[PDB]
């Protein structure tokens, strides 16, 4: 995954919860998600959404 | 000399202002921002100039003048100086 | 006497530019000399002296002219104005040997600015100004009491806003009901020269010293 | 030595029940002499003693006083009050100095021990009777305003809940944001004399004893 920002689903809690549920499901399937730090003037500022949504 | 500190407690200027005060008292007219009395005590041969600021008047330095007669020769020298500087300024004018 | 001291207490605190110590000064130069009651919080300038000391300072500082004591105090009431931000009447940070430290030649030849100076005393920490200060303490503490009861009542209002509220929650931040015990605890324990004193009580003193 | 300057500093405001003076008052329980503390900016009315001077003012300041220094070190040691229970305490106002006697009384003989409050030792006064000043500013004028900001944050919580769907239902829970600016405006004209009054130590020792402990700690 390539971004510097987790705010899009950092806005609505329902879609964020659905997304993390889906990500957990995919982890169950054996899918390993990896996330990169991307250029951002305000820095990545992790964990706004992605704190435990990473395998 | 020393006539500088007399205003230092009076209006609290800074040093070296007396130099400009003296220069503009010597030049034509009074100081642009300093009041001066322009006179002459023929009885005592003495000159004085003023300095007032911040809601109180005070007395700046003064000239301890010395009487030297024969005004004719010194007036001749002064007017010769005037004519010569006019001539040099006109020469600069035409050259420019 | 009375009106000088009373209006001086009403006179706003003046911080003469000295940059060495902290000057908590009260200036009311109308009569009886220059009533510039300065107090560095560790040595008071009982500088309510009459025009005689004003003349003494005028003559001790003018070495070949004179400054009229009435005019001296008048234009010092005009010279202290470019000082509460010139002839900066700087004074040393020493709390016991207080001499004005105006050390600069305003002439090219030597000259200095100096007021009449007094030193520390064993009896200088229990006369007037901590009564208005302690009144400021009472004012701020009763304000704290009113703010605090309003806190508690408003938080009970907020509890209604918990059962009757619809604020968007992303679940990245949780707001708890405003506690009272930890509130008082933080007001006591958690949240808590003379320069800080003077820049902290320039406004609150006159607004409270009226009593 | 910190038992007459530091521990005296760590003594909450508690106006001892004098008989004539309404000035600031508190006495420190020591084994090295009773210690007053009156901070009012530039005329020290302070009463501080050690074992030696209490011995002297026992042997010469009263017509009949055979009580040794140990007697008064015990009387102060057998004293738990910056106040007066009635050690009878009384004031004879002969000067602005707070006449603060601790009588030769130990639940029994009211043995004679009277005071003329001297100008106390400046070492234990100027060190920790000016600490009130900067400690008081730096502590009070910041923590009181921070508590006002706590009000402001809770009022922001009220208003954003209300606009978010927590509208008012009754006057009891109808309280829109209240700020410290208008609070000071109304207080300086209405509640300032109520809360600018040293008095006889009635409000000086309840909002201000713990406040002043925070002052001296800071």
């Amino acid at each position: 995954l390539f971004t510097n920002e987790d705010n899009p689903h950092g806005n609505d809690s329902a879609k964020a919860s659905r997304a993390r549920t889906k990500a957990g499901d995919l982890r169950d399937t054996g899918i390993f998600l990896d996330l990169m730090h991307l250029k951002k003037p305000g820095g990545f500022d992790i964990s706004l959404f992605y704190r435990d949504i990473i395998s | 000399e020393s006539e500088i500190s007399q205003e230092a407690d009076d209006m609290a200027m800074e040093k070296g202002k007396y130099v400009g005060e003296l220069r503009k008292a010597l030049l034509s007219g009074a100081g642009p921002a300093d009041v001066y009395t322009f006179n002459f005590s023929k009885e005592s041969c003495y000159f004085f100039f003023e300095k007032n600021l911040k809601d109180v008047s005070f007395r700046l330095g003064s000239f301890n003048l010395e009487k030297v007669e024969n005004p004719a020769e010194v007036i001749r020298e002064l007017i010769c100086y005037c004519l010569d500087t006019i001539a040099e300024n006109q020469a600069k004018n035409e050259h420019l | 006497m009375e009106e000088l001291e009373q209006g001086l207490l009403m006179q706003p605190w003046a911080w003469l530019q000295l940059a060495e110590n902290s000057l908590l000064a009260k200036v009311f130069i109308t009569k009886q000399g220059y009533a510039l009651l300065v107090s560095d919080l560790q040595q008071v300038w009982h500088e309510q002296v009459d025009t005689s000391v004003v003349s003494q300072r005028a003559k001790e500082l003018n070495k070949r002219l004179t400054a009229p004591p009435a005019a001296f105090l008048c234009h010092l009431d005009n010279l202290l104005r470019p000082l509460l931000k010139e002839a900066t009447f700087s004074c040393d940070c020493v709390a016991d040997a207080l001499i004005l430290r105006v050390r600069s030649e305003l002439s090219g030849l030597p000259f200095y600015w100096n007021f009449h100076c007094m030193l520390a005393s064993p009896s200088l920490v229990s006369q007037h100004l901590i009564r208005p200060l302690m009144g400021m303490s009472l004012a701020l503490q009763c304000q704290v009491r009113e703010l605090a009861t309003l806190l508690h009542m408003k938080d009970l209002e907020i509890q209604d806003y918990q059962e009757s509220g619809a604020t968007l929650i992303r679940d990245r931040l949780k707001t708890e009901p405003f506690e009272e015990n930890s509130f008082l605890e933080q007001f006591m324990i958690e949240k808590l020269d003379g320069k800080p004193f003077v820049m902290n009580l320039q406004d609150l003193y006159m607004a409270v010293t009226t009593q | 030595m910190e038992e007459l300057e530091q521990g005296l500093l760590m003594q909450p405001w508690a106006w001892l029940q004098l008989a004539e003076n309404s000035l600031l008052a508190k006495v420190f329980i020591t084994k090295q002499g009773y210690a007053l503390l009156v901070s009012d900016l530039q005329q020290v009315w302070h009463e501080q003693v050690d074992t030696s001077v209490v011995s002297q003012r026992a042997k010469e300041l009263n017509k009949r006083l055979t009580a040794p220094p140990a007697a008064f070190l015990c009387h102060l040691d057998n004293l738990l009050r910056p106040l007066l229970k009635d050690a009878t305490f009384s004031c004879d106002c002969v000067a602005d100095a707070l006449i603060l006697r601790v009588r030769s009384e130990l639940s029994g003989l009211p043995f004679y021990w009277n005071f003329h409050c001297m100008l106390a030792s400046p070492s234990l006064v100027s060190q920790h009777l000016i600490r009130p000043l900067m400690g008081m500013s730096l502590a009070l004028q910041c923590q009181v305003r921070e508590l006002a900001t706590l009000l402001h944050m809770k009022d922001l919580e009220i208003q954003d809940y209300q606009e978010s769907g927590a509208t008012l239902i009754r006057d009891r829970l109808k309280t829109e944001p209240f700020e410290e600016n208008s609070f000071l405006e109304q207080f300086m004209i209405e509640k300032l004399p109520e809360a600018c009054s040293i008095g006889d130590g009635k409000p000086f020792v309840m909002n201000l004893q713990d406040l002043y402990m925070a002052v001296t700690t800071q």
